[PDB]
Formats: structure tokens, sequence, C-alpha cells
């Protein structure tokens, strides 16, 4: 019974934007930002 | 790109092609990759040496030869075959 709307809503909030500044690209290629992307649907589905 | 102006303009070369062949080059930019390659073997005489290699998470010799050629009429003819064929999938790496 915390104010827990005002975190969650931050969390899922920068899940959002994590989930935004993702690049696609084409035929199994990736970069830097795109690895510690996938390292942070870690720290994103162990909070939910 | 006459034979006369090149070979008058500058000394010899010990060319080596290094193409990107990762996955972010498929499309408009690996067919003019194709092209710019074989306009490029264009410009090379038989005083010239050179080899195409080709890198994605890994660096190969994009042919048979496996070291640097004489860069005659029947070595780039195998060149550019083989630069013809060329399919582009995986990660870049510019250090290998
Ligand atoms: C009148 C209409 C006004 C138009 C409003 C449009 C708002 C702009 C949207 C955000 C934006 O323009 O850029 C997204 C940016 C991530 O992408 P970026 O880093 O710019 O990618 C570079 C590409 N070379 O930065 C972002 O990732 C922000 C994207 C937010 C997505 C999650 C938002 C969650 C809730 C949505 C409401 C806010």
């Amino acid at each position: 019974w915390k104010p827990f709307e005002t975190i969650i809503l931050l969390t899922i909030f920068a899940n959002c934007v994590a989930l935004a500044v993702y690049l696609p690209m084409p035929e199994d290629d990736n970069n830097s930002l795109n690895l510690g992307l996938e390292k942070l649907e870690y720290f994103f589905l162990t909070v939910f | 790109r006459r034979p006369w102006y090149i070979q008058g303009a500058a000394s010899p070369k010990d060319m080596l092609i290094l193409v990107d062949v990762s996955g972010s080059v498929s499309g408009l930019t690996l067919k003019l990759i194709r092209t710019s390659v074989s306009e490029m073997l264009e410009t090379l005489s038989d005083d010239d040496f050179v080899n195409v290699a080709s890198f994605n998470s890994n660096a190969q010799d994009v042919s048979c030869f496996q070291h640097l050629v004489q860069a005659n009429v029947r070595n780039k003819k195998v060149l550019k075959d083989a630069v013809n064929n060329i399919t582009a999938k995986g990660i870049t790496d510019y250090k290998k």
C-alpha cells in the first residue's frame, strides 16, 4: 500500500524507452547499444 | 582510367580490398559494393598485386587465392566472379 504506482510506472516507462531506442538491424547484425538493451531486459523482467 | 594514365600517375601497388559483408549492408549497399569493387579492380595493371578479403565477425579470403596475386586479366576475372557471389549476414567486426 506504499506509493507503489510512482515507481512501477517509472519502471515500465523506462522499459518503453529501452524498447524505443532499440535499433532493428538486418540479417543477424547488432551494435553495442542493442547488446546493453538485452541485459536491461533482465532488470525489467525481474522486477515485474 | 586509361592504362597509360594510371601507369604514369602512380607507382605499382599491393592492394588488399577489405569488404564488409555483415548484415547491415544487405539490399542496395551490397549491390553497390559489388559494382564498386569491380570498378576498382578495373583500375589495376599487371605490375600491381591484389586480393579481396571479406569480414563479418570472421575474416576470410573471398576467393581461391589466399594471398596477393598478380592482378592480370585472368586473376581479376576470378576475383570479380568471386565478388559477385557475396551475400550479407552476420555481425560487423572491424578488428578481425
